[PDB]
């Protein structure tokens, strides 16, 4: 929609946010992959 | 009109001409009746229908809009860009509108030499034989069948035979 | 001039003739002068007319080149912006030029067959009553007065009762 | 072919006349043989070569391709510089195939004038004089010189010696 009702939750910007759009029109699959699994930070707390 | 053979000499339409675009009406003694003639018509249905195609042809290389976004920081380039995309539209829909309206007056003027040409040789064939009325009516002298209509049909109008018997019947009205 | 009515057949224009664009002389017994018609001209004027309009009315949305300004660090921008506008002005400059080359063309063989087709229907109606010179004169053998010119000028030629006395005037000469 | 010149009454072309464009043919008790009138093939020079240099001249100005560069994290003004230059370059690709399309045309119709009023002023000469065949030829009567084909050619055909001779002809024939 020309006007999002839930775009970027938290107050902020996203650098380089036209940028990336521009990379979207020319690809057509994306797939999500555990880069850094959770539970894998056990010095600094990831749930709260 | 340029030529002039719409309206000009004839300005009336043959509404029972439904086999073809020129033809022939023949009012003879055996009957009477509306005839086609297709070494004219089939010429002009090649030829607009290459116009047609090549109008189609021709535009087939056209800009294509394609969308870009700015972050409300950098309005130069996205002003840049709005006048870019609407301006080449504005340029490519000024050569459609120019190209149709040129070629509607090509079509029509087209159709007036066609049917111009075709009564130029009818009258080149007849000559002495027939009087101009105006209107594009041929009135021969000779007593001959139906079939003399289809010679002038055909464009195979062989003149000497014809000449003696029409100038006995220019020599009787004189 | 194509189709030959300008020059050709007529190469003097006549300046006494200020009341339209085209029309006829006369010179008969009834003294001699210059007179007009009013449905050939009338109709050159609103072709011409609606031609001039068409030129303004088709050109209403062209490029506006309006002012950006840059920070002499981006000259890419500002040459891709420089090199835009004016390429835009250079393409809208070509297709007016282009438009009105064209057109002039256009106006002066659409002048030429309006004379050439108002001498074609004179010459039909005419016919065997008078004879062609050369120079777009007509010689008719009839003795009538000045109306038998006006009935030549609102088109209405009776043919018949004319042909009787011009036929008297056929056989004399010969 | 709309005036019909070239084809419809002169179908076939002389491949003896090389001397110029136009000509007449004459076939005479002085021989025969091909001869070319200068007034007409040197004004289709003339218009011909004037248009080839209004085609270079009109096209001196037009969007010229530069080279610009991008840092890889610029994709936008990539993009739109790419899309502009390819765009102008679309446009100009098409005024010029437009360009060369209409003036052909141009020139095979200029080309049928004046063959065709080259036939006219010859027909508006002879006249009474000569027959009319068909295919562009012309049998007058009188039994002149080759001088008089001169004559014809030149446009300098004075009518009325030429008519006694002629008539005394149009009467033994009848
Ligand atoms: C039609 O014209 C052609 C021309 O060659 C001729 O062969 C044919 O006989 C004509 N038709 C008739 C019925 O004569
Ligand atoms: C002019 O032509 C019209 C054509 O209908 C005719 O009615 C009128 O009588 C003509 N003028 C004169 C003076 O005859
Ligand atoms: C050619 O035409 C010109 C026209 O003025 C004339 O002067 C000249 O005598 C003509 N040529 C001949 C051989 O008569």
């Amino acid at each position: 929609k020309a006007n999002p009702v839930n775009d970027l939750c938290y107050p902020g910007d996203f650098n380089d946010y036209e940028e990336l759009k521009h990379l979207l029109s020319r690809i057509n699959h994306f797939e999500k992959i555990q880069i850094i699994p959770k539970s894998s930070w056990s010095s600094h707390e990831a749930s709260l | 009109g340029l030529f002039g053979a719409i309206a000009g000499f004839i300005e009336g339409g043959w509404q029972g001409m439904v086999d073809g675009w020129y033809g022939y009406h023949h009012s003879n003694e055996q009957g009477s009746g509306y005839a086609a003639d297709k070494e004219s018509t089939q010429k002009a249905i090649d030829g607009v229908t290459n116009k047609v195609n090549s109008i189609i042809d021709k535009m087939n290389t056209q800009f294509e809009a394609v969308g870009r976004e700015f972050n409300n920081l950098e309005r130069r380039i996205e002003n840049l860009n709005k006048k870019m995309e609407d301006g080449f539209l504005d340029v490519w829909t000024y050569n459609a509108e120019l190209l149709v309206l040129m070629e509607n007056e090509r079509t029509l003027d087209f159709h007036d030499s066609n049917v111009k040409n075709l009564y130029d040789k009818v009258r080149l064939q007849l000559r002495d034989n027939a009087k101009e009325l105006g209107n594009g009516c041929f009135e021969f002298y000779h007593k001959c069948d139906n079939e003399c209509m289809e010679s002038v049909r055909n464009g195979t109008y062989d003149y000497p035979q014809y000449s003696e018997e029409a100038r006995l019947k220019r020599e009787e009205i004189s």
